[PDB]
């Protein structure tokens, strides 16, 4: 059913967070070497590249709506750009530890971030980038944390753990704590985007994916496929799959109604790290980040 | 090995 096409190919060190800007045909990478790349795939052109520090930058998101990239890295530090003139914005220590990730408020001037410091934090931009609200409870590295696109007052964690936590903003204790049964606990989480499903899926260093109800708190189902650890899972916005990515080198393509696997791609980068996939399904745009660069590419 | 921790 899918038209595969590659779009655009770029070799750089190793690749650890992704994004699509949502009106212009960019990407945004951020390195192990502490370099972040915007890239435009259509001209195949850097459009601004930016040494941030010398440590990982692990995290990486657009905020199009502010000119920004918001950057989390090593160091302890957010740090925030703006795009059209390169200009920092803002640099602070967000948390004593890493930051594995961070997440855009849709519509309020928020951001998540999620450390190895155990603890999602809140911060908010038109109050001078203060902290708001530190969630407490997980007991090992936060590694992903994602607003609910059909209800974003409510977020999740995923947690080497073993956990999901699902939190509402300006509550102190999760709604719920989804135990996810992935014994080398959870390094993604993402939500399902349309209403018909109130779906979240996980990925483990367990070869699973799993996805589960957020309703009856239950898992609907395990998807395995891959021979090392699954780095990400995400469901595509506009087609019916599952994009996965997996230190065994590959990208796997699944069946959102059959959970099987429909097509295995083999981008030659070594080991995949991170996923992206474009807001409004232009293109049916997706891109991975690697150890030996990042990908582009559209499906028909 | 016994332990590996998520550095990479």
């Amino acid at each position: 059913k899918l038209d595969i096409k590659k779009t655009f190919s770029n070799r750089s060190d190793r690749v650890k967070g992704i994004d699509f800007h949502p009106t212009e045909p960019w990407v945004l990478t951020t390195l192990y070497s502490g370099r972040v790349e915007l890239w435009n795939y259509e001209t195949q052109v850097e459009v601004r590249s930016i040494q941030v520090t010398e440590t990982p930058v692990r995290a990486g998101k657009f905020i199009a709506r502010k000119n920004w990239i918001i950057v989390g890295s090593d160091d302890f530090r957010i740090r925030v750009f703006n795009y059209n003139t390169g200009e920092k914005v803002v640099d602070f220590e967000a948390h004593p530890d890493y930051i594995r990730s961070i997440a855009v408020h849709p519509t309020k001037p928020y951001v998540l971030s999620g450390s190895d410091d155990l603890t999602v934090k809140l911060w908010n931009w038109e109050n001078n980038w203060a902290l708001e609200q530190t969630f407490e409870g997980h007991e090992h590295f936060v590694m992903c944390v994602a607003f609910n696109p059909k209800d974003p007052s409510t977020f999740a964690s995923g947690c080497l753990d073993r956990t999901v936590k699902v939190w509402s903003l300006g509550q102190s204790t999760p709604n719920f704590t989804l135990t996810t049964g992935q014994e080398r606990g959870v390094n993604y989480v993402d939500y399902y985007p349309l209403p018909d499903k109130p779906y979240m899926i996980t990925a483990s260093d367990d070869l699973t994916i799993k996805i589960w109800d957020y309703q009856t708190k239950s898992c609907v189902a395990t998807l395995e496929g891959h021979m090392s650890n699954v780095s990400f899972a995400v469901f595509h916005p506009t087609l019916p799959i599952i994009i996965s990515g997996s230190e065994d080198g590959t990208l796997k393509i699944w069946n959102s109604s059959t959970y099987k696997v429909e097509k295995t791609l083999n981008v030659g980068l070594e080991r995949s790290w991170c996923i992206a996939t474009h807001p409004t399904g232009r293109k049916n745009y997706i891109a991975s980040g690697f150890d030996n660069g990042f990908t582009v590419l559209s499906l028909g | 090995c016994t332990f590996k921790t998520k550095t990479n």
